[PDB]
Protein backbone atom coordinates (compact mmCIF):
# COMPACT_ATOMS: atom_id res chain seq x y z
CA UNK A 1 0.00 0.00 0.00
CA UNK A 2 3.11 1.81 0.24
CA UNK A 3 5.95 2.61 -2.55
CA UNK A 4 8.17 5.37 -3.80
CA UNK A 5 7.45 7.02 -7.12
CA UNK A 6 10.78 7.41 -8.76
CA UNK A 7 9.77 9.45 -11.67
CA UNK A 8 12.29 9.33 -13.72
CA UNK A 9 12.27 9.47 -17.42
CA UNK A 10 13.12 10.79 -21.17
CA UNK A 11 16.61 12.67 -21.37
CA UNK A 12 17.34 12.60 -25.01
CA UNK A 13 16.81 14.29 -28.42
CA UNK A 14 13.66 15.02 -29.63
CA UNK A 15 12.56 15.49 -25.57
CA UNK A 16 15.31 18.15 -24.43
CA UNK A 17 13.75 20.26 -27.30
CA UNK A 18 16.75 20.56 -29.70
CA UNK A 19 16.23 17.42 -31.76
CA UNK A 20 17.50 19.32 -34.60
CA UNK A 21 19.77 21.56 -32.90
CA UNK A 22 21.89 23.95 -35.89
CA UNK A 23 24.42 26.10 -36.16
CA UNK A 24 25.53 26.07 -39.67
CA UNK A 25 22.17 26.21 -41.29
CA UNK A 26 23.35 29.30 -44.04
CA UNK A 27 21.96 32.17 -41.75
CA UNK A 28 18.77 34.90 -42.62
CA UNK A 29 18.07 33.91 -45.79
CA UNK A 30 17.42 36.78 -47.90
CA UNK A 31 14.63 36.68 -51.06
CA UNK A 32 15.56 37.31 -54.62
CA UNK A 33 13.87 40.07 -55.65
CA UNK A 34 10.74 38.69 -58.03
CA UNK A 35 10.83 39.67 -61.67
CA UNK A 36 7.99 39.38 -64.36
CA UNK A 37 9.05 35.61 -65.38
CA UNK A 38 8.31 34.55 -61.71
CA UNK A 39 5.30 36.47 -61.90
CA UNK A 40 4.37 35.20 -65.09
CA UNK A 41 5.31 31.49 -64.09
CA UNK A 42 2.45 31.56 -61.31
CA UNK A 43 -0.08 32.02 -63.82
CA UNK A 44 -0.14 35.78 -63.57
CA UNK A 45 -1.95 37.46 -65.93
CA UNK A 46 -1.39 40.75 -68.06
CA UNK A 47 -3.36 43.77 -67.27
CA UNK A 48 -1.29 46.67 -68.89
CA UNK A 49 1.88 48.51 -68.35
CA UNK A 50 3.68 45.91 -66.73
CA UNK A 51 0.91 45.49 -63.95
CA UNK B 1 -24.32 15.07 -77.25
CA UNK B 2 -22.42 12.77 -79.69
CA UNK B 3 -22.20 16.15 -81.85
CA UNK B 4 -21.48 18.34 -79.27
CA UNK B 5 -18.75 17.57 -76.35
CA UNK B 6 -17.58 20.80 -75.45
CA UNK B 7 -18.52 20.20 -72.11
CA UNK B 8 -16.35 17.29 -72.21
CA UNK B 9 -13.49 19.78 -72.75
CA UNK B 10 -14.70 22.09 -70.85
CA UNK B 11 -14.46 19.03 -68.01
CA UNK B 12 -10.91 17.83 -68.95
CA UNK B 13 -9.75 21.53 -68.92
CA UNK B 14 -10.50 22.12 -64.98
CA UNK B 15 -8.71 18.42 -64.10
CA UNK B 16 -5.52 19.71 -65.98
CA UNK B 17 -5.36 22.81 -64.11
CA UNK B 18 -5.10 26.50 -65.44
CA UNK B 19 -1.08 26.51 -65.86
CA UNK B 20 1.24 24.44 -65.56
CA UNK B 21 4.71 22.40 -66.97
CA UNK B 22 6.03 19.33 -68.14
CA UNK B 23 2.60 17.65 -70.09
CA UNK B 24 2.56 14.43 -72.19
CA UNK B 25 0.41 13.81 -74.98
CA UNK B 26 0.05 10.72 -77.28
CA UNK B 27 -2.06 11.62 -80.26
CA UNK B 28 -1.63 9.36 -82.74
CA UNK B 29 -0.88 6.19 -81.25
CA UNK B 30 3.00 6.77 -80.05
CA UNK B 31 3.32 10.65 -79.73
CA UNK B 32 4.57 10.69 -76.03
CA UNK B 33 5.38 14.36 -75.60
CA UNK B 34 7.49 16.40 -73.18
CA UNK B 35 5.41 19.88 -73.70
CA UNK B 36 5.01 22.99 -71.59
CA UNK B 37 1.30 24.56 -71.97
CA UNK B 38 1.11 28.10 -70.22
CA UNK B 39 -2.02 28.76 -71.69
CA UNK B 40 -1.20 28.19 -75.63
CA UNK B 41 0.04 24.77 -76.15
CA UNK B 42 4.19 25.34 -76.60
CA UNK B 43 7.18 22.49 -77.15
CA UNK B 44 10.32 23.07 -75.08
CA UNK B 45 12.15 25.60 -77.54
CA UNK B 46 9.69 26.09 -79.92
CA UNK B 47 6.04 26.40 -80.45
CA UNK B 48 3.55 23.77 -80.95
CA UNK B 49 1.07 24.00 -84.35
CA UNK B 50 -1.93 21.39 -84.82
Amino acid sequence: GETITLNLSEISVKTLGLDGFNVNGKGVTQNRSATVTDVIAQGGTLQGDGT
Amino acid sequence: VGADVTALANKIKPSSGTISGSYEISTGKSASFDVDAAGKITIGGNAAFL
